[PDB]
């Protein structure tokens, strides 16, 4: 396994991102099981959100692949779990790291970006019905991100 | 393809290659002030585009220049043997004479 990946993994386990649990799969070190605590003060507070992160063979020349597994009511996460994040699409650089992605996704939960050309019937609801959308994200949190 | 050995004290970030995360090997610097292993930045330029990965500034191969100053400093950093048993530490440039100059 590429030396850089080993080093990033060791550093993520040694010094983890607060509110973020991220560990490599026991059978494949390019596969990371991720868990992000819902940001304090955000409509996702109290919830635990699961994601899967994959390091393609070209990493770090190619961006990591990330899929949001836990059902969430957010403008930048579609039903297929795809995440709309610039550094995962057009702004990736070999200088960016897994930590960068993790921190960036965590921030996305605190600062939703409804400035999407669609993002389904969730983006517009967040802008032209913010109060309701937020309460819906809150309900989804208790319904799907509270374990059980 | 940088220097994969543990330094003592820890390698300062200034000498860490942002591509391989190892100590700069044949350090080069860009017009925008960033440093990389020669091979790493060339690879990045060829596979990730003609840009400095740190700040996205346009970067061309002919603009990469040697950073013999950083190279000199790195080679003088203290390192430790890559295997339990030995307790000796030496300047990176003197590790070679302590790589296969032992038993097994
Ligand atoms: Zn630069
Ligand atoms: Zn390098
Ligand atoms: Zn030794």
């Amino acid at each position: 396994l590429p030396r850089r990946i080993i080093k990033e993994t060791q550093r993520l386990l040694a010094e983890p991102v607060p509110g973020i649990k991220a560990e490599p799969d026991e059978s494949n070190a390019r596969y990371f099981h991720v868990v992000i605590a819902g940001p304090q003060d955000s409509p996702f507070e109290g919830g635990t959100f699961k994601l899967e992160l994959f390091l393609p063979e070209e990493y770090p020349m190619a961006a990591p692949k990330v899929r949001f597994m836990t059902k969430i009511y957010h403008p930048n996460v579609d039903k297929l779990g795809r995440i709309c994040l610039d550094i995962l699409k057009d702004k990736w650089s070999p200088a960016l790291q897994i930590r960068t992605v993790l921190l960036s996704i965590q921030a996305l939960l605190s600062a939703p970006n409804p400035d999407d050309p669609l993002a389904n019937d969730v983006a517009e609801q967040w802008k032209t019905n913010e109060a309701q959308a937020i309460e819906t994200a809150r309900a989804w949190t208790r319904l799907y991100a509270m374990n059980n | 393809q940088g220097y994969d050995v543990e330094f003592d004290p820890p390698l300062e970030s200034k000498y860490e290659c942002p591509i391989c995360l190892m100590a700069l090997r044949e350090a080069v610097q860009t017009p925008c002030g960033h440093r990389f292993c020669k091979a790493c930045i060339i690879k990045s330029i060829r596979d990730a585009g003609h840009k400095c990965p740190v700040d996205n500034e346009i970067l061309l191969e002919n603009q990469l220049f040697p950073d013999n100053f950083a190279k000199r400093e790195i080679l003088s950093l203290m390192v430790k043997c890559p295997n339990e048993g030995c307790l000796h530490k030496m300047e990176l440039r003197h590790l070679e004479d302590h790589q296969a100059h032992c038993e097994f």
